[PDB]
DNA sequence: ATATTGTGCAAAATGACAAAG
RNA sequence: CUAAGAGUAC
DNA sequence: CTTTGTCATTTTGCAGGTACTCTTATTCAATAT
């Protein structure tokens, strides 16, 4: 406050958090990854390779034409425009997302590339080296190669710079956060795909039966190259008791596990001592030397680099190399396939030998029991591929396809001497269709579910979907919540199904790095004293720290403390990109630096000595908080102070799981920084008795995700209840966007009267939950009132329902196009007439007017036609009794859903990309809560309505207050949802006093204080109230827990689930009832239902279920051959089995049609299931 | 969306107190509890009816009318 | 075991029997370099290994903020402050005895009792 | 201008292979 | 209509 | 000389039950009649 350098309090950190969410937003990672892809990755993809050279040799039979031509095509800079749409008439205009959504277009922008076509000629003189020269035809000329879909709010989108008023003008909700694509009018979101990081050596113990005990492997990969995965493995043969423990490496394109010493000698290290120095860095570590002796004894037979290269080449799986060139072949394999991530050039054999020695050293350390096998679940060893890298690799493949097509076309046209045209060379449809297919359907190629339809049921649902990570599914246990997941993914938010643990959600303050070029950091290291790896001799520098950058051992340092200090200083002042992570392992004497993309990190406060106060203190003080407050208030004149200002001045730091291994974090500043009668109501906390902190948590409540941040008092609940609420709040019904009235979504649900919670958390005002609430504050009583709320049922107040509690709007949109079956076979929107139309639906067409669309305002019920469409067919056909040449049109109308009804809200007519007219009809109805609808508190206390009582029948307090809901007491004890009770108490206090209850998790708010405040208001301190029975007016012997509570209306309503079927449509193949209530299907009578009926012993009922209720088919067989090959003319009363030549040995049997189909499929597969009606053997 | 006409629990008419409530909060700089008491909302059912309302209709009013006369 | 290497071609040296003097003699297997054996020991195998428990001790081990501190007596400085950690030998049957490094003198002392 | 064709158990089974007469 | 995929309820 | 039991590979078939909703896509392109 008054003092500028005073230490901050736990209340101040929220200002910091606000600044963060001002600069970043909720979907910062999506936009950042896409912007990185568009700004830099496209150009790298284009420039890599993509120089098609075609050397048309002279092929000179006579020397008169001894000229060799060389046609090359190169690609220059790439230009990406603003999103625009073509048209049927050819006019091209700017496309805005709330036109792409309505017209089923693709929010995509064209890509152009500067193509330079060079041609060289040389004089084809045999023996003389060819010299190529230009012909001065240096033609260059941007060409359209396809369209890149643009994610909304990205740097290339129209909405990136839009203000709130502009967003309102463009029919865009200002609360919409972007981070998604519009493909064919559908919002598609890319789920972050989790994978294991590359260029990291991992050592694993193998199972007992296998002859190899330990395996050290690296999944080498290079970002700036072909991006190919080569897995090197170093394996230790022999169990612990075995004597011949020899280490063998598995080189790519090699059929055998070459001994390591042979590789070392091949790279150029002949002496045994030098190899052992490369592997073992300590002379005193004689155990490792003893374990390593078998390898050199194995490779004693080779004592020359050329000999070892020949040995490897002999094992070469190519088997297309002559004896003398095997050496070169081996060299090539060691240069371009062995450890690609280090280098693809030559002259770095020493580096690769050092890296191999390092891997062997790690393997031997694991085998010597000096270190545990690497944890596969450590989150620092994982990476998340966001939209950026996914589109990067997809576009790399697709552009490689396109350039291969270009080269093939050029070769074909030069061979056939035809003219060359760029427009006929480039097929933009390749890139466009590839990207559109990959984004429209989840399958990411030519994996699945990589792109998903964005969830728009509720605002929090969309926020959670936009921060979702999926792990494709070894001997690990990925489903467990790891220790390293702290502060990076939500501890409690995951599906309960098969995906439990595999599908994760980001923490509120967690971000994914987009990747930076490591060259500046390498230059810094070289300048600051990093000894190059080439002239590194371990004996003269035993206690040297190995420096790794992106998994590439670049050298060693002799004073790592100073190097780490200066690197930290550089990163804290912004010279190094803050996303760069730097870890120093003192015990292993290693220094790792990671700058690649996909690393997940969170921000933390920095703590330094602060000699003025004589003890550790946060770098942030009250002055910075004051400046942040001033900037925030100005936004709602002084110098702007943003989160980036905190980052640049070294106030906050970005830490990932790997760096988090080497730091100590204080949970809260006010209690853990200062050196050391207590309230019994407060929870017990430990001071940790340690003062060497390096960082402080900005706020512990930030470990939760978007969905978990809505829970009030999540630390007073059983964790599975938190997980249930996290899963169930996405099904909460609220207001998903403020512009729902201009969007033609397939389904939309809206509350009439959303209410912000009485008990609210501090983190939910960054999630806009108070602006777009998804529930209501219902007056809840916990009572065994009538027994109709047992087993999770609830009693809802009918009078509250009558007055608008939990009422809802529901919108459904039906889309329909007219398609060109031929050049002049256009479909037509119209009102079909029974006189000249076929297969007109049994519903009423009377509500359509003459354009084939109902007009908004008309009430529609189930099976009524809302879109009238007809398709032309070939005339002059007579059948069916009433089919004539007049019936040239077949009905293609769209009826309303069979069960649904409502008012046609709106209808929208437009044209598609092809120029054909199409329509969208949105119908509106009202969902009023009733018996069977599902409601849930914010603590996993789900339940359906058992019954509804009017106000006069509900219990009432002395003030006449009656509950909106009554829930059973028995739901409380077993589930241990204490937070539910605490939130009810806090809500009662807040409603009485007019404040808002602060239900944040890790605050010092106790039930004692809430009870005292409630007592001051004149009520019983524990929330109990004397209630009276509604029926008789007598006092209830027991006092009732009573108060407001926030409840969500869930999407599961009984009217969308009730379904019955006497008889209906049958499946065409099996003649069994169809599947699904949308098709009037039948219920599955599964195997174990049959087993239960068997156990009951009711045979006739089982037969009736399987035959009369599903499919009973009468078939004819003959007594000679049990096959169904009997021709039966029932009207003529003639039965005959050809082959057997009989006409009186026939029987009829009633068998399931599926059984007849099975027997026919057996016969078609050359098996005779002969059926016989009498016994030939005794039992 | 817009202030409810009646309190859900008891049925007291609170749809005519939204503008007065906002006026009390803004012009008179009263805290929420005193304003609610001044308007006559004594039972906490009515108090939560008016205190927790979110007036989304304002946002809806920012978009240009679809059918403008 | 204290292995040694040839000083001619930097290759391993192996034990050899001698007849004239009946003595152990280390010889090279490729260039025939010969010398005397310092000790008669030629092979060691540790079923129960005691080394490696204090591995990774460096002069700047105190700069690690993750390592816990203690005020226990240093029996070379009598200083209070020091860092401590459990045995680094990751065998599942190792004892939980603690090791301490004085941040002033860098003397490693254990909390064991039978050894003392 | 359009039709036609370029995954982790874990039991079972099986094969290779040092010892035995 | 068929197929594939995704999300979800108990 | 052929067993003979014996390990180390190869197959190889499986992997809860119901139920709901939505979305996309049905071989691309070159050639010849
Ligand atoms: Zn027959
Ligand atoms: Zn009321
Ligand atoms: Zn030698
Ligand atoms: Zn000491």
């Amino acid at each position: 406050f008054e003092d500028e350098s005073a230490p901050i309090t736990a209340e101040d950190s929220w200002a910091v958090i606000s600044a963060f969410f001002r600069e970043k937003g909720l979907v910062s990672q999506q936009l950042d990854s896409f912007n990185q892809f568009v700004d830099y990755t496209l150009q790298d993809i284009i420039c890599e390779d993509s120089t098609l050279i075609l050397e048309q040799l002279a092929q000179h039979t006579t020397e008169s034409d001894n000229i060799s031509r060389k046609y090359e095509i190169s690609f220059g800079k790439i230009y990406v425009t603003k999103p625009m749409v073509n048209e049927s008439d050819g006019v091209t205009h700017a496309l805005y997302p709330q036109e792409a959504r309505l017209r089923n277009l693709t929010y995509s922008s064209g890509l152009f590339v500067d193509v330079k076509k060079r041609t060289y000629e040389a004089i084809d003189v045999p023996g003389r080296e060819l010299k190529y020269e230009l012909i001065a035809e240096e033609s260059e000329g941007k060409v359209f190669i396809g369209r890149l879909p643009i994610m909304l709010r990205s740097k290339n989108c129209y909405l990136s710079e839009a203000t709130e008023s502009d967003l309102y003008k463009l029919k865009e909700c200002p609360f919409d956060m972007g981070g998604y694509f519009i493909i064919n009018g559908s919002e598609k979101v890319l789920i972050a795909q989790e994978r294991s990081a590359g260029n990291i050596v991992q050592v694993f113990k193998k199972a007992a039966p296998s002859p190899i005990s330990h395996v050290a492997e690296i999944r080498s990969a290079l970002e700036k190259g072909s991006r190919f995965i080569s897995t090197l493995q170093v394996k230790l043969y022999g169990r612990e008791g075995s004597s011949a423990r020899t280490i063998k490496a598995t080189l790519p394109y090699i059929k055998q596990d070459i001994p390591i010493v042979i590789i070392f000698r091949a790279l150029g290290i002949i002496p045994d001592g030098e190899i052992l120095e490369h592997i073992c860095y300590d002379v005193n570590d004689w155990q490792m030397l003893e374990m390593l002796k078998p390898c050199v004894e194995d490779g004693f037979v080779i004592q020359d680099r050329e000999t070892a290269l020949d040995f490897i080449g002999r094992r070469g799986t190519a088997l297309g190399i002559k004896k003398e060139k095997r050496i070169q072949y081996a060299k090539d394999i060691l240069q371009k396939e062995f450890l690609p991530h280090i280098t693809q050039l030559e002259g770095f054999e020493s580096r690769k030998a050092f890296f191999l020695g390092y891997m062997i050293n790690r393997l031997l350390l694991c085998a010597l029991d000096r270190k545990d096998q690497d944890d596969r679940d450590h989150f620092g060893k994982k990476r998340l591929d966001l939209a950026g890298p996914l589109l990067a690799q997809l576009f790399k493949t697709l552009f490689k396809k396109l350039t291969k097509d270009i080269f093939r076309y050029m070769q074909r046209t030069v061979e056939e001497a035809h003219d060359f045209n760029m427009k006929l060379a480039i097929n933009a449809k390749t890139i466009t269709s590839g990207l559109k297919y990959a984004l429209a359907t989840g399958n990411w190629g030519e994996r699945a579910g990589v792109s998903q339809v964005l969830n728009r049921y509720t605002y929090s649902s969309t926020l959670s979907h936009l921060r979702r990570t999926n792990t494709p599914i070894k001997l690990a246990k990925p489903r467990q919540l790891h220790n390293t997941h702290w502060g990076l993914v939500c501890p409690a938010e995951t599906p309960e199904g098969q995906a439990c643990g595999l599908v994760k959600n980001l923490s509120l303050m967690s971000c994914i790095s987009v990747g930076t070029d490591p060259m500046p950091i390498i230059t810094f290291l070289s300048e600051w004293g990093m000894e190059p790896l080439e002239d590194y001799v371990p004996h003269q520098s035993p206690d040297a720290t190995r420096v790794f950058v992106n998994g590439v051992w670049h050298g060693v340092h002799r004073n790592p403390a100073r190097l780490m200090e200066t690197l930290r200083t550089l990163r804290r002042k912004g010279d190094i990109n803050p996303e760069v992570s730097m870890i120093r392992d003192i015990r292993e004497k290693e220094l790792k630096i990671f700058t690649d993309a996909g690393r997940v990190y969170r921000p933390l406060f920095i703590v330094e000595d602060d000699e003025s106060l004589g003890h550790k203190e946060l770098k942030v003080r009250k002055g910075h908080i004051a400046k942040l407050m001033a900037t925030e208030y100005q936004d709602i004149d002084v110098e702007e102070y943003t989160w980036s200002s905190l980052l640049n001045e070294g106030l906050v730091e970005y830490i990932d799981a790997e760096e988090e291994e080497s730091i100590l974090i204080a949970m809260q500043p006010e209690d853990l920084e200062p050196a050391e009668d207590v309230d019994p109501a407060k929870r017990i906390r430990v001071s940790h008795h340690a003062t060497t902190f390096t960082h402080c948590e900005i706020h512990p409540s930030m470990i939760l995700g978007v969905a978990a941040s809505i829970i009030p008092f999540p630390d007073h609940n059983q964790s599975p209840r938190n997980t249930y609420q996290s899963a169930m709040g996405k099904q909460a019904m609220g207001v998903f966007l403020t512009n729902y009235n201009v969007r033609m979504d397939t389904m939309a649900n809206i509350l009439y009267y959303p209410q912000k919670p009485l008990g609210t958390t501090r983190a939910m005002e960054y999630l806009k939950f108070r602006e777009l609430p998804a529930g209501q504050n219902a007056i809840v009583a916990i009572a065994c009132y009538s027994g109709y709320n047992q087993e999770d049922s609830m009693i809802m107040n009918q009078s509250s329902i009558d007055r608008g509690l939990f009422r809802s709007l529901f919108f459904r949109s039906y889309m329909d196009q007219e398609k060109k079956y031929g050049m002049s076979i256009t479909e037509t929107f119209e009102k079909p007439q029974r006189t000249n139309t076929l297969r007109m639906k049994h519903g009423t067409y009377d509500k359509l007017d003459d354009d084939g669309l109902i007009a908004p305002g008309v009430r529609v019920s189930g099976e009524d036609v809302i879109i009238g469409k007809t398709t032309p067919i070939s005339p002059d056909e007579e059948e069916l009794g009433q089919r004539t040449a007049y019936h040239s049109k077949r009905d293609a109308s769209t009826p309303l859903r069979s069960t649904e009804n409502g008012i046609v809200d709106q209808v929208l007519v437009t044209t598609n990309q092809d120029g054909l007219k199409f329509v969208k009809v949105r119908v509106r109805t009202t969902k009023i809560p009733q018996i069977g609808d599902k409601f849930a508190s914010r603590h996993g206390q789900k339940g359906t309505i058992g019954i509804t009582y009017r106000r006069e029948d509900m219990p009432f307090t002395a003030e006449g207050i009656v509950p909106d809901l009554i829930i059973n007491p028995h739901a409380i004890p077993s589930r241990m949802t204490v937070a539910h009770l605490i939130e009810c108490l806090l809500s009662k206090v807040a409603a009485l006093s007019g404040n808002e209850g602060d239900a944040s998790p890790f605050t010092d708010i106790t039930v004692e204080g809430i009870s005292k405040l409630l007592r001051e208001h004149g009520y019983q301190s524990r929330g109990f109230e004397v209630m009276y029975n509604g029926h008789t007016g007598k006092k209830l012997m027991a006092q009732i827990f009573f108060g407001p509570t926030y409840y969500q209306r869930l999407r599961h309503m009984v009217d969308d689930k009730i379904h019955a079927r006497a008889r209906g449509p049958m499946q065409v193949l099996t003649r069994q009832p169809v599947e699904g209530r949308s098709r009037d299907g039948g219920l599955r009578f599964g195997e174990m239902e049959r087993d239960c009926m068997i156990a009951h012993g009711a045979a006739s009922f089982l037969k009736e279920r399987l035959m009369e209720a599903s499919d009973a088919f009468r078939v004819h067989i003959c007594g000679i051959c049990g096959l169904m090959t009997v021709i039966a003319k029932l009207n003529h009363n003639q039965f005959e089995c050809k082959g057997c030549d009989n006409k009186i040995d026939i029987y009829q049997i009633h068998i399931p049609y599926a059984a007849k189909l099975l027997f026919q499929e057996l016969m078609a597969m050359n098996i005779t299931p002969r059926l016989y009606t009498d016994r030939s053997r005794d039992f | 969306m817009i202030v409810p006409v009646r309190c859900f629990s008891c049925g007291k008419v609170v749809g005519d107190k939204w503008e007065s409530y906002l006026n009390l909060l803004q012009e008179d700089e009263l805290d929420e509890g005193t304003a609610l008491s001044r308007l006559g909302l004594k039972r906490y059912c009515c108090r939560r009816m008016i205190l927790t309302h979110v007036d989304l209709i304002e946002k809806f009013l920012r978009y240009n009318p679809l059918e403008k006369r | 075991t204290t292995f040694r290497f040839c000083r001619d071609c930097n290759n391993m040296l192996y034990p050899r029997e001698d007849k004239e003097n009946n003595r152990l003699l280390f010889e090279c297997r490729t260039c025939s370099y010969v010398e005397e054996a310092g000790s008669p020991l030629v092979y060691r195998h540790e079923l129960i290994t005691n080394i490696g428990e204090t591995a990774g001790v460096v002069q700047d081990i105190g700069s690690d903020p993750t390592l816990p501190r203690s005020d226990r007596e240093c029996p070379k400085c009598h200083s209070r402050e020091n860092v401590f950690f459990q045995s680094q030998q990751r065998r599942k049957d190792t004892s939980m005895v603690l090791f301490f490094v004085c941040l002033s003198c860098s003397h490693i002392f254990t909390s064991d009792q039978k050894n003392k």
